[PDB]
DNA sequence: TTTTTTTTT
């Protein structure tokens, strides 16, 4: 009865060829024909088809494709191959080989709940939604294999293997020789990529007081390496049972996703306009955390932390650091954690936390509750030698620390503040802050913001621009002041660490203006900031 | 919608302990009760099977899948020979399957004894109907089968035993949170009165005397803020024996 | 072995006596709050009821009488005093 | 089909789904008609053609109406209905009032041109218009009627019934003639179905505004249910009643700029005097 | 199921020998060792394998070694003696002097331990599932050579279901209940430890 | 993380000891296996327990209180007074979290009256 | 599984 199946198969190929050629949106717009031609010349051997367009063209083959996908879908792939040959011939010399094309599907329906796939839906096309929770490494699967007999060396070529997580059984005895005599040649088989994923149902759809359920997914060729854990997806695929009890899995036919370092001349002109302004440094310091009152010198210090100094390597190989580090002390209140969260949002790379020290090469780490590493701060490296291990972890970053209160580690911080009788001024602040929170309750009921402060999306891009492009130095006249200041303070706790910290702060201030050189102006502002911050620790405690 | 209406049967008069089942009750209908401890996931199982004949394309079957067998044919009658066989994907039928373990209730165990346990099998629309920890009551058929590995374990020709579930009542199902028109009318009539705040505050925990601050905190915390946490959180600290 | 089949109930005068003896215990502990070796809470009344029921079982009584509460309070005081 | 049924006037009045028994009533009704819950709750495009024809025949025979309309087809694209395109054009013309009048006119023009082409982007715009605001308008109107019945907002006030809100659910929709006429016509028949003897009076409805029109009300009304029309013309007099209320002395703060006479704007302070004046007009026509 | 753990019993029956049945292969069963100190060799079913044996007792009869209707049933001697004991007005002294004959003084400790043997009435809340505990707990603290171990040993000798332990020679598994797995079977099982063997009885812990 | 903190201190007293002892002895005396209401302090009627549960279930899901702007004048002045007195005392400060807690409690109290 | 010992943090 094989000729009847051959007649059915060739009829299906004829109808799918007619669908790919004749479907149109009016005029000369044959969308699938044009898409197939563009994909083939782009060297992407794939096509994507909408089943509602197919249902409007012919209802019967669409219904058959849904109910018998393992029988009907290879005919559609074969029809796509034939139409691609017709479209592209005569191909140029060297490109005579005809490639093999993968067909994918889309479908406009409500997805089925992952808990409510009926047992009648085995071996049928279904649509499911969820979250990707895990993703394995890509592996190879054999499509066609060559067999040879162990004793008499007779061969069976081009034995084809069915798709999915299915095995296949070898011939038990020789066709032309003991039990199970055939072997598989490693050199004369064809292979394609595949990948396994795991899908979790959406937490919105879990019934109250229960854990979510899971399903395993199988993907092939162009559908591999398309997703990462955490992604939200909708999937069209065949519901299958893995080879009287079996576990189920889904063979994927279509995925739908439910979700810097480059600039325009407009962006460069915007950055340069802000750099050309005289009040740019004060404007950036004002733009840091506008919801939190006051703290002007602290906001200036955080701007210096974000921009940093230059980084140097002399001919003998000893490097000089560019990072800057800041510490905050005093009462546990006054929105310290909100300042740290703002720096975490604004910084090009960064982390907030209460190891963690490693994870920010070129970035910023905010540490709360610091009263809970000396090598990490100075050497930008930590080391270990315990039983059976010795390694070193190296990473470059700047650190902002908040404490609630060792005298040893105070040497490692460039700037220190003590936050500390507010009640009369705090009455006006209470009026403003409670008016803000009642306005937030009422709410519950692109360089500039509306209030003149800089936007976060512009500020983050501008910091990322400046760090990769400015790189300043000091003028000799700027260098001449620091020598006299150092000698006077030391011969009226003065150290070379403090001198290099002042030099780094002066370079950081000159970076924001996009200067070639730092001058006496930047040195004097750096000295003012250093005195105002550090002498609080000399006066207190 | 359907193919077949199942008949479930309830209020069977005689109850047995898990501890008291004997060889008399094999292939009889019984009713027991206990606590769920373990439940498997939902899996599809073969129900009705058909096979292809590789030699001539004839479809063999249907064979109703038995409980503990790999049913197969041996001869295709349309070619009168032992042709090779393949599973027919297009005509095979499945149903849902689940397996749970049930233990005797700790309240009903006598002095110094250990509770016993049984495995229960759920099919179809009985699946997913209970959780671990639930007090449940089962009605079904008590049956037996041979297992050679169980024989080798015990050293005597012992037989495995099971219950095939036919009806379940879950005693721990909470009440439905749905209100009648009578209930909504009573709620409106209560809300119209002017003393309703003091009614609610004082009527929480009427046996405890005083501590109106704790009563008002609990009363306002049972209702919720609108939301940005909306929940109102309360902490109590007190000496031992102060009825906290 | 025979006496543990009895399940005595609480009589009215026994309930009154239990209230009075619990008051006596807590009063004396409050009078010696800084110097008593062990505090007194609600749990001592549970212990007092248990001891009264045990004494009723010893005498094979079908109800707790005044004397069971009195001797249980005496034994509890003699254990407590330190 | 389930969501389409649960916001219509006919099935809501038949099942009384603003009450607690509505879900039970519609489940029993579907069981009587012979339609499965899964058929009603999947998307209507997903059904096979013969199944669609059977279900449409059953529900047409149930509703028992003589309605007929025009269908337009173009190539292998989906068939459209003139009634659905009319709803989409109306809701792009009349809402939101914060947009300028020429922009709303151009939006309605674009939606009307989208229905006579097979282009993918144009049909996508049309389907987005169907699946957001056309659904949302029906749901808001049903919520208004349900809240009115369940909290007893409708009171007798002499020769007419009066309805007033604490808050309007969506103030962009309140100024639309389509919304106002449909909601008030639904509300009077829903109110009259609950109890006998309610058919012989008109209904007057008031909605408040906030923001840039804080302190104003939008006022409209509907004829009694028991009225008999001598022919098919559907004559009304409530706009004339509002117009004759405007002529009384001392004057009231009424705005009467619309082309439709049975919609007006009223200052919030003049509500009591407006109620008394309108009662005087209806009583003077009763005399 | 006529007997429980912790019981002490007399058994009447016969001694039998059981083989290692996993070594044999017959129609209907292949050998488990093939699927997954020298014995007997030669049988058709033992192709290359060998057979060994274990002892077991095949019990013919088992028993343990030792309310108004029950009171009526213990009719002549028991009701006469126990009613005379119930009439005895100095039964407290007469019982403690017979339970602890070798110990001088300590009348409070003797009476407290006697009341611990009897205990209170356990009660259940009728719908909450909560309960009011009827069991009494006693602790002894004191100087060396004050007869603490003597009292504990006397209680464990007297009582029917009592067990004695030392805190230095005990583990959390063995004290109350424990998890074990079988090797005749291979599933996990529960061992009733000393507290559960002393369920509705007394557990004595020395050197707590 | 807690909007409300409460202290339940022990105190020796004949009357409270009597009430507690009578209640506990009644629990034993009634739980032996064979063996319109108003509050004392106010005379105010109790609510049946399941009806109170239904009241809470209805109020949670069918009522959503609005907050007009004018009450800010009361909340802000009382916060400024409380914070000034605490900081002048030299004690644990009253901060913006307490403003959040006051707003939540007022919304819940509106939901009580529906 | 639970039990007992010797090096490491
Ligand atoms: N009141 C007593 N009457 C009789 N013999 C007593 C008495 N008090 C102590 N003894 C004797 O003291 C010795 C020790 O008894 P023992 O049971 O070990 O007491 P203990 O307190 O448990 N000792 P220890 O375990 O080291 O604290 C025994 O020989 C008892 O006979
Ligand atoms: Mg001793
Ligand atoms: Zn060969
Ligand atoms: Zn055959």
């Amino acid at each position: 009865t094989g000729r009847e199946l051959i007649a059915e198969y060739r009829q299906l190929i004829t109808q799918f060829r007619n669908f790919i050629r004749d479907f149109s949106t009016g005029g000369f717009g044959m969308i699938y024909r044009d898409q197939l031609k563009r994909n083939y010349f782009s060297h992407e051997y794939r096509l994507e088809i909408n089943l509602n367009h197919l249902k409007n063209f012919d209802e019967d083959i669409e219904m058959k494709l849904r109910k018998f996908p393992g029988k009907v879908l290879p005919a559609l792939e074969e029809a796509a191959k034939i139409v691609a040959d017709e479209i592209t011939t005569p191909r140029p010399k060297g490109e005579e080989k005809l490639h093999d094309i993968q067909v994918t599907l889309t479908l406009d329906e409500y997805p089925t709940s992952l808990r409510q796939v009926k047992s009648a839906q085995v071996s049928q096309v279904v649509k499911i939604s969820g979250i990707i929770v895990a993703a394995a490494q890509v592996r190879s699967k054999a499509t066609k294999v060559t067999l040879q007999c162990r004793q008499c060396k007779h061969t069976i070529p081009d034995v084809s293997i069915k798709p999915g997580l299915e095995g296949f059984a070898l011939p038990r005895t020789c066709a032309a020789c003991p039990i199970d005599p055939y072997i598989m040649l490693p050199d004369k088989c064809e292979c394609v990529d595949y990948q396994t994923l795991k899908l979790q149902e959406n937490p919105e759809d879990v019934p109250h007081g229960e854990m979510p359920r899971h399903l395993q997914l199988f993907t092939e060729r162009y559908l591999t390496d398309k997703v990462v854990p955490g992604n939200r997806v909708t999937i069209v695929g065949v519901y299958s049972i893995k080879k009287g009890i079996r576990t189920p899995y889904l063979r994927v036919l279509g995925i739908h996703m439910e979700t810097f370092t480059t600039f325009t001349p407009e962006e460069e002109r915007m950055f340069k306009t802000l750099a050309q302004r005289k009040d740019a440094y004060e404007l950036i310091a004002k733009s840091i955390a506008p919801s939190i009152y006051g703290s002007a010198d602290i906001k200036k210090s955080i701007a210096c932390l974000l921009f940093g100094g230059a980084r140097k390597k002399l001919p003998d190989g000893i490097t000089r650091r560019g990072d800057i580090n800041v510490l905050l002390l005093g009462d546990p209140g006054t929105a310290k954690s909100q300042l740290l969260k703002f720096v975490e949002q604004v910084s090009p790379i960064g982390v907030y936390t209460s190891g963690a020290m490693v994870l920010a090469d070129g970035g910023v780490v905010c540490i709360d509750e610091f009263d809970k590493i000396h090598e990490a701060m100075e050497q930008q490296t930590i080391s270990i030698a315990k039983a059976g291990i010795t390694t070193t972890l190296n990473s470059r970053c700047s650190v902002l620390a908040a404490a609630n209160s060792m005298p040893t580690i105070l040497s490692r911080f460039d700037m220190i503040y003590i936050v500390k009788h507010d009640v009369l001024k705090d009455a006006t602040l209470a009026k403003h802050v409670i008016e803000v929170h009642v306005n937030a309750s009422a709410a519950k009921e692109t360089m500039f913001d509306t209030d003149g402060f800089l936007t976060i999306e512009f500020l983050k891009k501008f910091v990322t621009y400046a760090r990769l492009n400015c790189g300043p130095r000091l003028t000799p006249q700027a260098s001449e002041k620091l020598v006299n200041h150092y000698v006077k303070m030391r011969n009226p706790p003065i150290t070379v660490r403090q001198l290099e910290a002042i030099v780094r702060i002066a370079e950081s201030i000159a970076k924001m203006e996009l200067q070639q050189f730092a001058t006496d102006k930047h040195v004097e502002e750096a000295l003012r900031l250093f005195r105002v911050s550090t002498i609080e620790a000399a006066a207190t405690g | 919608v359907c193919n077949e209406i199942k008949v479930r049967i309830s209020q069977l008069p005689v109850e047995e302990d898990i501890r008291m089942l004997r060889q008399v009750h094999l292939n009889m209908l019984i009713r027991t009760a206990g606590v769920v401890t373990i439940a498997s996931g939902i899996l599809p199982q073969l129900a009705v099977v058909k096979y292809d004949c590789v030699a001539c394309g004839y479809l063999l079957g249907p064979f109703v899948q038995q409980n503990d067998e790999e049913v197969r044919p041996t001869i295709c009658p349309s070619c009168q020979g032992k042709g090779p066989f393949e599973l027919n994907v297009e005509n095979t039928v499945y149903h849902n399957y689940q397996r749970i373990t049930m233990q005797e209730s700790p309240n009903k165990v006598a002095a110094g004894r250990l509770p016993r346990s049984k495995d229960v099998i759920l099919l179809g629309d009985l699946c997913d109907s209970c959780k671990p920890g639930d007090e449940i009551e089962v009605t079904g058929v008590y049956t037996n089968n041979f297992d050679g590995s169980l024989n080798y374990k015990q050293g005597f020709p012992v037989f495995n035993t099971l219950i095939h579930a036919n009806h379940i009542t879950n005693k721990d199902k909470m009440a439905s949170d749905q209100l009648t028109d009578e209930d909504i009318k009573a709620i409106r009539e209560l809300s119209q009165d002017p003393n309703i705040s003091q009614r609610v505050f004082s009527s929480i925990a009427p046996s405890i005397y005083g501590h109106d601050d704790v009563k008002r905190a609990i009363a306002l915390a049972l209702f919720r803020g609108e939301a940005l946490r909306g929940d109102i959180n309360v902490l109590l600290c007190g000496d031992p024996g102060t009825a906290k | 072995a025979f006496a543990r089949c009895f399940k005595p109930k609480i009589s009215d005068k026994a309930a009154e006596t239990l209230v009075r003896e619990y008051k006596k215990l807590r009063m004396s502990d409050s009078n010696n709050a800084a110097t008593s070796s062990w505090r007194i809470t609600v749990r001592q009344l549970e212990s007092l009821v248990r001891l009264s029921e045990a004494l009723a079982r010893l005498h094979c009584g079908k109800e707790v009488l005044v004397e069971h509460v009195e001797k249980a309070a005496e034994l509890l005081n003699k254990s407590i005093v330190r | 089909l389930f969501s389409a049924m649960m916001v219509s006037e006919y099935f809501s009045i038949k099942t009384k789904n603003w009450t607690q028994k509505g879900d039970v009533n519609i489940r029993h009704l579907l069981a009587q008609l012979g339609i499965t819950l899964h058929e009603t709750k999947q998307k209507f495009e997903a059904l096979p053609t013969e199944q669609r024809n059977l279900v449409v025949d059953v529900l047409e025979k149930e509703m028992d109406s003589s309605f007929a309309t025009f269908f337009g087809t173009l190539g292998y694209c989906g068939k459209l209905s003139a009634c659905d395109v009319a709803r989409a054009v109306t809701l792009r013309l009349e809402m939101p009032k914060s947009e300028t009048i020429m922009n709303r006119f151009r939006s309605g023009q674009s939606i009307l041109r989208s229905s006579i082409t097979g282009e993918r982007q144009d049909r996508l715009n049309l389907n987005n218009t169907f699946t957001s605001i056309c659904q949302r308008t029906l749901q808001v109107s049903w919520k208004t009627v349900a809240a009115a019945i369940n909290q007893s907002e409708i009171i007798p006030n002499g020769p007419y019934y009066l309805f007033s809100c604490s808050r309007s659910i969506d103030e962009d929709m309140v100024d639309s003639r389509h919304f106002l006429y449909n909601t008030a016509g639904f509300m009077i028949r829903a109110f009259a179905s609950m109890k006998k003897g309610r058919t012989t009076k008109p209904l007057i409805a008031m909605f408040p505004l906030t923001g840039e029109s804080a302190g104003w009300l939008v006022v409209t009304g509907v004829m009694p249910i028991a009225t008999i029309y001598e022919d098919s013309l559907l004559k009304t007099c409530i706009g004339r009643a509002f117009e004759r209320v405007k002529k009384m002395t001392p004057p009231l703060r009424i705005v009467d700029d619309y082309f439709n006479s049975d919609i007006i704007r009223l200052k919030s302070e003049d509500r009591t005097r407006f109620i008394d004046f309108l009662q005087t007009v209806f009583e003077g026509t009763s005399n | 199921e006529t007997v429980q753990p912790g019981d002490k019993c007399d058994i009447v029956g016969t001694l039998i020998v059981i083989p290692d049945i996993a070594q044999l292969s017959t129609p209907g069963l292949r050998a488990e060792t093939s699927n997954q100190s020298e014995g007997i060799t030669g049988l058709k079913a033992l192709g290359v394998r060998d057979l060994t044996y274990k002892m077991a007792f095949l019990a013919c009869h088992i028993q343990q070694t030792e309310y108004l209707d029950l009171w009526s049933k213990m009719s002549t001697e028991d009701r006469a003696t126990l009613k005379k004991m119930s009439d005895d007005k100095k039964i407290e002294k007469n019982i403690v002097d017979s339970l602890f004959p070798n110990i001088y003084g300590n009348h409070e400790v003797k009476l407290g331990v006697l009341l611990m043997l009897l205990g209170g009435v356990a009660k259940k809340s009728r719908d909450e599932g909560t309960s009011l505990r009827g069991d009494i707990n006693v602790c002894l603290v004191g100087d060396p050579s004050t007869a603490k171990s003597q009292v504990l040993k006397a209680v464990e000798e007297f009582s029917p279901r009592a067990i004695y332990t030392s805190g230095k020679a005990s583990s959390a598994a063995g004290l109350t209940a424990a998890v074990v797995k079988d090797e005749e079977s291979f599933e996990f099982v529960i061992e009733a430890g000393a507290l559960m063997l002393a369920d509705n009885g007394v557990c004595c812990i020395d050197e707590f | 993380r807690f909007d409300v903190l409460c202290v339940i201190r022990d105190s020796v007293d004949s009357v409270e000891d009597e009430r507690l002892a009578k209640f506990v002895v009644g629990n034993h005396r009634t739980h032996h296996p064979d063996a319109d209401q108003m509050d004392e302090r106010t005379g105010v009627r109790l609510i049946p327990q399941d009806l109170l549960r239904k009241y809470i279930i209805y109020a949670r899901e069918k009522c959503h209180p609005t907050l007009p702007e004018q009450h800010s004048e009361k909340f802000s002045n009382i916060f400024a007074q409380m914070r000034k007195e605490s900081m002048a005392t030299g004690s644990v400060a009253i901060t913006v979290r307490h403003v959040e807690s006051m707003i939540r409690l007022s919304e819940a109290h509106a939901k009580l009256h529906l």
